[PDB]
């Protein structure tokens, strides 16, 4: 019911994507399309384990890095810069600055504002 | 919307029974967090947990103050209040 | 959606057929129209029976 | 004494008649197994999505 009409754009690159999905969806059995399903299910928990854990590890070292900034007493982080770190909410320069301002002011509650949506790109009738 | 505070009560008290050791009759509506064997690099696991229990996102400011597992029950609750719309 | 959801997936073929009760408060407007009809020839467009 | 060495023996030929019958057994458990994975609900619930 709700499709953007940027969803619904004939381009060259549309049409090619059409026979890799028409492939996907027409030309495969379901059995083997359900064992792949299985396997990537897998490979997607364990890569989500391994985020997990090495956002904990940024979490030690912006605590321990904020400590040097202020120089004094905090060796605190921020729940919210974990939060969004685990839910993909800054882009890589907002992490920077942020580093940069712990290590120099500490400030450990001063948060880049947030990163915003990425549009889909779109050139001619080429994509 | 209408949402079952009491469920909701309750597993988060099983969730952070289960995570931290403690047995379930220990950890009262209203206990606070470092006095239940938690630092402050493990009410962000906790927190964790909850998402992952619920299947939902916790809003980050509000999880800047969170105290109480009354607290984070009424949060979660909120979350999975508005769902829909 | 539970019916589309079925069709889609080939999963049609093989269910025990059904009875389902439309119904439509009176209606005698100036109007031909008349959403029965509408909303079971939109439901075999959607999946092209 | 003698009928328990006897049906002793009897099991070893036996398992010698499940070592001649290994392969045969082996891929039908196998096939069995395949089967087993196309009627549970996970699959059903894959082809919905699907
Ligand atoms: C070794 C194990 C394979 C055994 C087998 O029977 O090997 C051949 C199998 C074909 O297995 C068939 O697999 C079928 C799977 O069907 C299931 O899945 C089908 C979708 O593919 C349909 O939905 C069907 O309704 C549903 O039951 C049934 O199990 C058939 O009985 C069985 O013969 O192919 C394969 O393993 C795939 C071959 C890949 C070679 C490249
Ligand atoms: C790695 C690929 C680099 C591009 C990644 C951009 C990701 C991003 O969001 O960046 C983060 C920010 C973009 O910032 C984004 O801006 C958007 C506006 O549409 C929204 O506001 C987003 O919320 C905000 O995050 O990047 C920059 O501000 C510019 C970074 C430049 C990166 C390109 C470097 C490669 C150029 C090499 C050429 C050198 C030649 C001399
Ligand atoms: C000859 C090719 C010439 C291309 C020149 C270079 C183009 C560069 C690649 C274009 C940017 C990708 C656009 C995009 O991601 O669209 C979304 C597409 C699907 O297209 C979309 O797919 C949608 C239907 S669906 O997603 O497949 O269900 C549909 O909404 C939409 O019409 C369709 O565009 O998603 C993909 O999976 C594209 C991934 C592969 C692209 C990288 C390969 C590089 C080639």
């Amino acid at each position: 019911t709700d499709i953007p009409w940027a969803e619904k754009r004939w381009t060259l690159f549309s049409t090619v994507w059409y026979l890799v999905q028409q492939l996907r969806f027409v030309g495969t059995p379901p059995a083997l399309r359900y064992v792949a399903f299985l396997g990537w299910r897998a490979l997607m928990f364990q890569v989500y384990a391994a985020h997990k854990a090495l956002v904990l590890w940024q979490c030690k070292l912006d605590a321990g890095l904020a400590r040097i900034g202020s120089g004094g007493a905090t060796a605190t982080f921020s729940k919210t810069m974990a939060l969004r770190r685990l839910h993909w909410r800054n882009s890589p320069l907002a992490e920077a600055l942020y580093a940069l301002n712990l290590y120099k002011t500490g400030r450990v509650h001063l948060l880049p504002p947030v990163a915003k949506p990425i549009p889909r790109p779109t050139f001619f009738w080429l994509f | 919307a209408a949402v079952d505070k009491a469920k909701v009560l309750e597993d988060v008290r099983s969730i952070i029974s289960t995570q931290l050791g403690t047995e379930l009759e220990k950890v009262a509506p209203e206990a606070k967090f470092v006095d239940l064997g938690a630092d402050s690099l493990d009410t962000v696991e906790i927190m964790m947990a909850l998402e992952e229990k619920f299947e939902i996102a916790l809003e980050e400011e509000g999880a800047e103050k969170i105290a109480t597992v009354q607290d984070a029950a009424d949060m979660i609750a909120a979350q999975i209040a508005a769902k829909g719309n | 959606g539970s019916l589309v959801c079925q069709i889609y997936s080939g999963l049609f073929n093989k269910q025990i057929s059904k009875n389902i009760l439309l119904v439509n408060p009176k209606t005698t407007s100036n109007n031909l129209v008349d959403y029965n009809v509408l909303l079971i020839q939109a439901l075999a467009g959607e999946t092209e029976m | 004494p003698l009928t328990r060495a006897v049906l002793a023996v009897v099991r070893v030929r036996e398992l010698l008649r499940a070592l001649l019958l290994l392969p045969f057994s082996a891929v039908g458990g196998a096939v069995a197994a395949w089967q087993g994975l196309f009627n549970s609900q996970r699959y059903e619930n894959f082809l919905m999505s699907e």
